[PDB]
RNA sequence: GACGACACA
RNA sequence: CUGUGUCGUC
């Protein structure tokens, strides 16, 4: 049970990061949507979270959003 | 707006996943990673009383794996060797480190 | 023994004493050599089983064997007799194997034979067929053509998915590199018809009489008379050779100074568009005996079965001269005595070089019907934009009009409202469960739809068998016989979706119905008649489109202009609605899978098949893919209805219209024209019914090859075999139509191989014991058709062969078939994938459309189409169904008999209306 | 509703007309045999400013080199280098060491040289 | 019939 | 984008 909800938020973390105009670049949203897609295309419970913790590093390499 | 990001972080305190909540933690407390974390790492540390906690010469846990510095970067770009930091010569420069590591 | 040795150094007589005794001196009879026979008995392009044959071997120097073989067989003294008394005649002519005629006396006495000069291993008829019959499995006269010939290697074919063309697109180029030898082949076929004409000599040819190296044997099928006058019947061998000379590419040398491979490519006047000169000379060279009028152009032609075939042969021809001459043609058109730049013609990759006919210089002004079709030709767009040379792509770059190419980004899909708290509530999603969430809104960066686009890369110009088409075509038109069809005047069309993009252009200014409603009615038939006498060139923008899928691909739909899509509705909306408004024929378009729909239509597929298994396909790339001449043959059998409404000057100026527009046509993919080298645009007016007719082209034609490829010796039956003989005959022999065997073919496939086809998705229910005899089509029978007419590879993988009834087809229109029971009365309901419908409940396409205000509609069509999981043994598949019914009520009441809370609803939607 | 569609088409036809009634054009068809000539010449024959993408560096290497090229059968002088963020690139940071630091697709402008 | 929605090609 | 079916007002 911890592939759906981990699918479904990496859905969400490409959702937030380009709400954020991140989408204005070409290195940077061509690997963003490459983790998103590995990670939807997923099976294994690992991979998942090292493309998820990769997709947080990049949003937390800005500054939109830190502690609430 | 805010609601993405609400439902994000919920459903990450959700998953409730080791690295997940490392990165978080380091987020808060300052640690920032300067670019994408490969699968050479650069994260900057804003203070040092939350640096004693997490590297130790060679050895340095992030992402739930080891990475080891290979050379220390200050705000004015002098390369601070791992044993200059102290409770003494500390408040001597801007506290934004950049720390390059690698991998094992 | 000795006796071997005598007849080794019998057979060599003049050539190199160096032959290997491949076999035994006795006739080796190698088995599987696909001939091409026709006679009293049996007929068809089949591979018996040669007996005759002796393939001895000469090695070259340094003891290795060389690829050529003197086939010595056990001739009589009649055919003897007769060859010799043809060969005689042309033995001076190049293309003519040493025949070497001679005796011996193979029994121990008295026995006479021939033995053939340098002709190859393995034989023209080998390499058509291994290239038409491919199979992915057993291409072993495949792996050796392409090896002896010093094409490739032996270790490309250990590299997996070395066949494919949709993936590792090299083997066009290891075929390719056949196209010299092909060309010596057809000019040595040349100048072995002219030499019998200019020498008397009447006959056949056919294809297993050639032979690799462009040498020719068989000398038996002939007859003598007065020198001088003596034709050929070279029909059968163009015919069945026509299909790899675009796979080959065999006018790959035309290009040349002097037609070698060595020179420089012709450096091509720039202004030079007519080509038809060229065209004739092309013609005089290699076909210069094929027994037809063609005319270069096609505007010259007689009736549509003309057209087929100047196109067909156009379509090869027009692989030589530079892609920079195709295209519009432009002309210097004076307006108030001011130079416009607009098209006064067009020339077409098949069909010719057409002008138009109303046009004029020196124009005091310019009308409502003028201006659109000015505005609507590339012509002023790309002669005042900026060069292009794209490099991302292959496609033929035309010119930039805005200053900076642009990039669109593909958005991901919205997740995770309380659709999923409710489904990871109620006992789903848990630990390995039975379904699982795998339909997602996959996301694409900025460079997707350049890199989408250019999978026209697969299209190809292709030339189809043309003698085996114009019987096709009228086993389709037979297919369409019960619809009616015919031009409609503007009041007469119905518009649905009027507020449509309305193409480039046009969509700067508002939408389709802006036009609809400025143009008048007699405006917009003015229009229609001068598009019936003038040839309009539009352009297609091209755009990203934003739905769910298993894959993570990227999906660019077309949108065509309005002045396309204007006139293609009165002409082909009679037809289309014809095609829509009627039940219980073969193509099943305008069904409903609700009330009965299903049950209905699965009843009318198992028809009265007498031992019927299920059948299914998918082509690859199916509109990247569809080759032109299969569009244009589409185009004319949906044309066909027009008989008492517009003459024929009128239907091939339509036709060339709809070329010009669709097909070939300018395609704007970003902020620059690109040259659309065929397909189907999806934006097309009539693509779901040309989709309709080119799959039951695919199908005839597999079942023409399955039941021509039989060895004929071998059909049990007493009338198969007399079915098929006529089936050669009408295919390669008759030019004209015969309606009697049209009719009488029809109904065999309707009796045996009930077909069922919505655009580009079929089910079939085939007789299973003739299927496996051979008598219709199978898997194996539509993946070679794919392979070498529609230049794709249908893996095996996404094809189903059902060898039950009860349980119905595996998935036809992406729904299962479930047999259940309704009150004693079993019948078939139509049920989805459950982890596509609990990713399209979960997610949805924007969010704005977060099921907050009154959305729960959106909700009900989800169970409306997934109520039959609710009978599915798996207890998962109707929990399904309930949680979705639980939740619906659930946002029924937190929004306080159609009521969707009780499931006497979604039980009413599959029980017959009365 | 028709009057202002109308004018939009004629302007539009009018104003791309401006860079459209030059004395190249005039020229090239002046030579033609009856006044016609094949549409995808006209661009490649008489536009004054060329517009190449290029996905790599590799491309770029053998396409866009120095400042002088020759495509069409002409030389292109080459001025403002831009890549796939709109943004200007000099031609010294073109480089092997630094083509992964900048945007794959460039896009090259060149104007043609007399 | 007008509008919106969902599903299939 | 082209259509096909199925639901919701006037
Ligand atoms: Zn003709
Ligand atoms: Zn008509």
């Amino acid at each position: 049970s911890k592939m759906s909800d981990v699918k479904c938020t990496s859905v969400v973390l490409l959702s937030v990061l380009q709400q954020l105009r991140v989408e204005s670049s070409s290195k940077l949203w061509a690997q963003c949507v490459q983790l998103h897609n590995d990670i939807l295309l997923a099976k294994d419970t690992t991979e998942a979270f090292e493309k998820m913790v990769s997709l947080l590093s990049v949003l937390l390499s800005m500054q939109g959003a830190v502690d609430i | 707006t805010s609601a993405m990001q609400t439902m994000l972080f919920t459903m990450l305190r959700k998953l409730d996943n080791d690295a997940l909540n490392n990165i978080i933690n380091n987020a808060r407390d300052g640690c920032v990673p300067l670019n994408i974390i490969p699968l050479k790492l650069m994260v900057v540390i804003p203070d040092y009383n939350t640096y004693k906690n997490t590297c130790d010469g060679t050895t340095f846990t992030y992402a739930s794996a080891l990475w080891e510095i290979q050379q220390v970067v200050d705000a004015d770009s002098k390369i601070v060797q791992l044993s200059e930091i102290s409770m003494d010569n500390s408040p001597n420069l801007a506290w934004p480190l950049i720390v390059t590591a690698l991998r094992a | 023994s000795a006796d071997a040795q005598s007849f080794l150094n019998r057979v060599c007589g003049v050539s190199a004493a160096r032959l290997t005794p491949c076999g035994t001196g006795t006739s080796t009879d190698v088995v599987y050599r696909a001939f091409d026979i026709y006679n009293d008995k049996v007929a068809g392009f089949a591979k018996f089983l040669k007996t005759n044959c002796c393939r001895f071997q000469e090695k070259d120097e340094d003891d290795n064997l060389i690829d050529s073989y003197f086939v010595v067989k056990r001739h009589t003294f009649s055919n003897y007799q007769h060859e010799e008394t043809i060969y005689n005649l042309l033995k001076d002519c190049p293309a003519v194997a040493k025949h070497d005629f001679f005796k011996f006396r193979i029994d121990g006495d008295m026995v006479p034979h021939i033995s053939r000069q340098r002709l190859t291993k393995y034989t023209m008829a080998d390499l058509v067929y291994a290239l038409r019959h491919f199979d992915e499995g057993n291409c072993d006269t495949l792996k050796e053509i392409l090896v002896t010939y010093n094409c490739c290697d032996d270790d490309y074919f250990n590299k997996k998915d070395w066949y494919d063309f949709v993936e590792n697109p090299d083997i066009l180029r290891v075929y390719a590199n056949l196209g010299e030898r092909v060309r010596q082949a057809l000019l040595k076929t040349v100048q072995f018809c002219d030499a019998m004409r200019n020498a008397g000599i009447v006959g056949v040819l056919t294809l297993d009489n050639q032979d690799l190296n462009g040498n020719w044997y068989d000398f038996g099928d002939f007859i003598q008379t007065t020198p001088g006058s003596g034709v050929p019947v070279v029909d059968s061998y163009y015919s069945l050779l026509m299909p790899i000379l675009t796979l080959t590419r065999a006018l790959t040398a035309e290009s040349h100074v002097d037609t070698d491979l060595t020179k420089p490519y012709i450096k091509w006047d720039l202004l030079k568009y007519d080509f038809t000169e060229e065209r004739l000379k092309l013609f005089d060279r290699y076909f210069k005996y094929w027994d037809q009028t063609y005319h270069p152009n096609c505007v010259n032609c007689l009736d549509d079965r003309c057209i087929l075939h100047c196109a067909n042969f156009n379509v090869l021809f027009s692989t030589v001269f530079p892609p920079t001459s195709f295209g519009p043609l432009v002309r210097k058109i004076f307006v108030d005595g001011v130079p416009f730049v607009v098209s006064t013609g067009y020339h077409f990759r098949e069909l010719g070089v057409v002008h138009n006919q109303d046009v004029n210089l020196h124009s005091s002004r310019l009308s409502f019907k003028e201006l659109l079709v000015y505005a609507a030709d590339p012509a002023m767009h790309a002669a005042s934009g900026n060069l292009l040379l794209d490099k991302r792509t292959t496609c033929f770059s035309v010119a930039a009009l805005t200053n900076n190419v642009a990039f669109q980004t593909v958005k991901p899909g919205n997740f995770n409202k309380d659709f999923y708290d409710f489904a990871v509530s109620k006992g789903f999603f848990k630990e390995g469960s039975s379904v699982e969430l795998k339909h997602f809104f996959f996301a694409q960066d900025g460079n997707a739809a350049i890199s989408d686009y250019d999978y026209y890369r697969y299209n190809l110009p292709t030339m189809c068998d043309i003698r085996q088409l114009l019987f096709v075509v009228e086993v389709v038109d037979k297919y369409f016989d019960c619809y009616d069809g015919g031009c409609i005047n503007a009041n007469q069309v119905i518009v649905n979706n009027l507020d449509k993009s309305a193409g480039f252009p046009f969509n700067k200014w508002g939408k389709a119905r802006l036009y609809y409603d400025s143009m008048s009615y007699e405006d917009q038939d003015a229009l229609f008649a001068y598009t019936k006498r003038n040839v309009i060139p539009t352009i297609t923008q091209m755009n990203l489109k934003y739905a769910i899928s298993a894959k993570n691909r990227a999906r660019t739909v077309a949108g065509v202009s309005i002045c396309s899509t204007m006139t293609n509705r009165q002409f082909h909306q009679k037809l289309l609605k014809s095609i829509a408004a009627t039940r219980g024929a073969t193509v099943v378009i305008g069904t409903s899978k609700f009330y009965g729909g299903w049950h209905n239509m699965l009843k009318t597929v198992y028809s009265d098949v007498e031992n019927p298994h299920l059948m299914g396909w998918d082509y690859p790339k199916c509109d990247r893919a569809m080759p032109n001449m299969l569009r244009i043959m589409a185009s004319l059998v949906l044309a066909r209805k027009h008989t008492t409404c517009c003459s024929l000057s009128h239907r091939f100026y339509r036709l060339a219209n709809e070329c010009a527009q669709v097909l070939s046509e300018m395609v704007m993919c970003g902020g620059s024209l690109y040259v659309k080298p065929g397909g189907t645009s999806s934006g097309d007016a009539t693509t779901a019914y040309a989709n309709s007719v080119f799959n039951i082209c695919q199908a005839v034609t597999a079942n023409v090859n399955a039941l021509l490829s039989t060895d004929g010796n071998k059909i049990a039956d007493k009338y198969v075999r007399n079915l098929q003989h006529r089936l050669y005959e009408c295919l390669y022999r008759n030019r004209d139509v015969d309606t009697d065997f049209v009719n009488e073919f029809y109904a065999y496939l309707r009796k045996h191989f009930s077909m069922m086809i919505l655009s580009d998705d079929a089910v079939v229910c085939f007789n299973s014991t003739y299927a496996s005899q051979g008598l219709v089509a199978s898997i194996k029978n539509f993946k070679s058709v794919l392979y070498y007419q529609n230049n794709v590879f249908m893996s095996e993988a996404k094809c189903w062969t059902e060898t039950d009834l009860t349980k119905g087809p595996h998935e036809f229109c992406s729904q299962h078939t479930m047999l259940v029971k309704q009150g004693d009365d079993y019948v078939y309901l139509p049920y989805p994938d459950p982890s596509r419908i609990l990713g399209a409940g979960c997610f949805v396409d924007d969010i704005v459309k977060t099921d907050g205000t009154l959305m729960i509609e959106r909700f009900v069509s989800l169970a409306i189409d997934a109520y039959p999981l609710t009978k599915h043994p798996n207890q998962e598949y109707a929990d399904v169904f309930h949680l979705y019914l639980q939740y619906i009520r659930k946002l029924h009441d937190e929004l306080t008999t159609s009521r969707y809370w009780e499931p006497e609803f979604y039980e009413a939607m599959y029980t017959p209306h009365t």
